């Protein structure tokens, strides 16, 4: 998961 | 927004696709290449090709469960094309590239039609 | 083999996808949730959770154009993870995430469920 | 396009  | 992204979310989608596909689940059309017959789906279809994307969002092709292509289409051009859609993997050879071509500006698959042109310029 | 990839090939399938989703185009099922409908398409639901791989490969469940949910489930919990599903993106906050969690879980949404786990256990 |  990342912080688009 | 304040979202969060999983990564690897659209390449399982695709996957999953891909393994309905080979197994025939929920497959709702078949694509007929001269003698040649090809399952798939209908969505899948429209989210690779500016041709399918045109055709299954008329309102009276939209409920067919047969679509025959042009006679001038190269059945193993098109199985090249089909398996592409469903993996983002491309088999491009010295003796297929101009069906591959021919057959991607033909179902409108742009990024395709490019990376067959660089190719051929190589050459 | 010796194929090619085209790097964002399954993220532009997605979005196509959704773009068919926003547009109601080519829509086979609505998943009731409490008083509230949602139309998709059986494959991507398929392809995102393990709950509706498990009914559409059900010989007579693959054929319903309408599913109920448990009671128990949460619209706005099932709008975020059918959101996401087509997207990639998590609307993950403090007021959801507790039903995003119970919605993941249901659904058989493994990556959901353990990013969901994680941000909890920072809490 | 990439080698996969
Ligand atoms: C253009 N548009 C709004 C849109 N929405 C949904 C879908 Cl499924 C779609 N697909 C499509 C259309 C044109 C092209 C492609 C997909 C690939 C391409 O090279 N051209 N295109
Ligand atoms: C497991 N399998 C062969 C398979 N083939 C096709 C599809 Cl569409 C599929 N989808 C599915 C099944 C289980 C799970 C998911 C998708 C997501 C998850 O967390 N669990 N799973
Ligand atoms: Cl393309
Ligand atoms: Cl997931």
């Amino acid at each position: 998961w990342v912080i688009p | 927004d304040s979202c969060i992204q999983f990564t690897r979310h659209a390449s399982d989608v695709l996957l999953n696709l891909n393994r309905l596909r080979s197994r025939d689940i929920l497959t709702d059309v078949v694509i007929v290449v001269s003698r040649e017959q090809f399952r798939a789906h209908k969505t899948v279809l429209m989210a690779c090709s500016g041709l399918f994307y045109s055709i299954f969002t008329d309102q009276l092709k939209c409920n067919l469960s047969v679509i025959n292509l042009d006679p001038e289409i190269n059945p193993e051009g098109f199985c090249i094309l089909l398996d592409f859609m469903y993996t983002s993997r491309l088999n491009l050879r010295e003796g297929n590239i101009m069906a591959v071509m021919a057959t991607a500006m033909y179902l409108q698959m742009e990024h395709v039609v490019d990376t067959c042109r660089k190719f051929i310029k190589a050459s």
